[PDB]
């Protein structure tokens, strides 16, 4: 089976532990330890083809990890995922997206916007402003919500999509 | 009352306060508490790197080969993290050399991935199988070929 490696990047707490093991164990996990960063590997079947997704839920960015440069030197996809109820994650979005650009040297990656916690009331990051960005960056942007499951698998299916083209 | 100090014994392990995990223990805490995704305050120990805690809690009665939700125990953690002198302890008191998680990952799998060549030997020389395939048909081998890392496949093969 084709191997695709996916890198969940974003801000601490937006949730990208959750929607990985989401994924991964069709489970939703809350107050999930912030420092461990594992790689994660789920076999999943997308429009009729059965793939292996390795993903690495990125964790303890502010140490060094060997892995963490390996992936990112070598990551067919990223999900850059951002909390709506947190504005420093969607403003960290763009700092995220440079230092990926800057090491893969690459002005084309596939990248997939997520927007996660779509279930809490709160909206302090406007659909429009992300929906806009991902237009100028001409990359898919999907809504994930690992308390209700509401979108991961789509998010990550879109993400292969993406991978795939 | 059970839940809550079971939960501050697990922060405090986590923070690393040593005078905070001596006086929940001496107040009744559990050393088997797990939180949502299972890690007892071993899991939590090993992973953050508090020498001291892990012995305040193999001394106290932790189980050792305890599992999370993806069946990575202590040993797995403190393999992934680097921490020499806790996998020397953990291994001291008799924990799984060759523990399985939900992907089948002895903590050697994790040690070679991370690249962490001290924790490899280490396991190595104490007894880890290092033709060991996980689910996915991998070997530490192969994580070394995969990787690059030739210190770790000279290792590996020596
Ligand atoms: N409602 C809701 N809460 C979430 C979601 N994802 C994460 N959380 C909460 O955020 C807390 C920590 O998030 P976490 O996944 O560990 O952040 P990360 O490790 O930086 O990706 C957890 O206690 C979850 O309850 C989500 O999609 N919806
Ligand atoms: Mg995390």
């Amino acid at each position: 089976m084709t191997e695709y490696k996916l890198v969940v990047v974003g801000a601490c707490g937006v949730g990208k532990s959750a929607l990985t093991i989401q994924l991964i164990q069709n489970h939703f996990v809350d107050e999930y330890d912030p420092t461990i960063e594992d790689s994660y590997r789920k076999q999943v079947v997308i429009d009729g083809e059965t793939c292996l997704l390795d993903i690495l839920d990125t964790a303890g960015q502010e140490e060094y990890s060997a892995m963490r440069d390996q992936y990112m030197r070598t990551g067919e996809g990223f999900l850059c995922v951002f909390a709506i109820n947190n504005t420093k994650s969607f403003e960290d979005i763009h700092h995220y997206r440079e230092q990926i650009k800057r090491v893969k040297d690459s002005e084309d990656v596939p990248m997939v916007l997520v927007g996660n916690k779509c279930d809490l009331p709160s909206r302090t990051v406007d659909t429009k402003q992300a929906q806009d960005l991902a237009r100028s960056y001409g990359i898919p942007f999907i809504e994930t919500s690992a308390k209700t499951r509401q979108g991961v698998d789509d998010a990550f299916y879109t993400l292969v999509r993406e991978i795939r083209k | 009352r059970k839940e809550e100090l079971d939960k501050k014994l697990l922060e405090a392990a986590r923070a690393g306060q040593d005078d905070e995990v001596a006086a929940l223990l001496a107040k009744g805490a559990d050393v088997n508490a797990h939180d949502t995704f299972g890690f007892t305050p071993l899991h939590l120990a090993a992973l953050y790197g508090h020498l001291e805690i892990v012995e305040v809690l193999l001394k106290r009665g932790a189980d050792i080969n305890a599992d999370d939700s993806y069946g990575r125990t202590p040993l797995h953690l403190a393999a992934m993290r680097g921490h020499l002198e806790i996998v020397e302890l953990l291994l001291r008191w008799g924990a799984d050399v060759n523990a399985a998680d939900e992907e089948g990952r002895t903590p050697l799998h994790l040690a070679a991935k991370r690249g962490h060549l001290e924790i490899v030997e280490v396991l190595l020389k104490n007894g880890a199988d290092v033709n060991a395939q996980d689910k996915f048909g991998k070997t530490a081998f192969d994580i070394s070929i995969d990787n690059g890392n030739e210190d770790l496949a000279e290792i590996l093969q020596k």
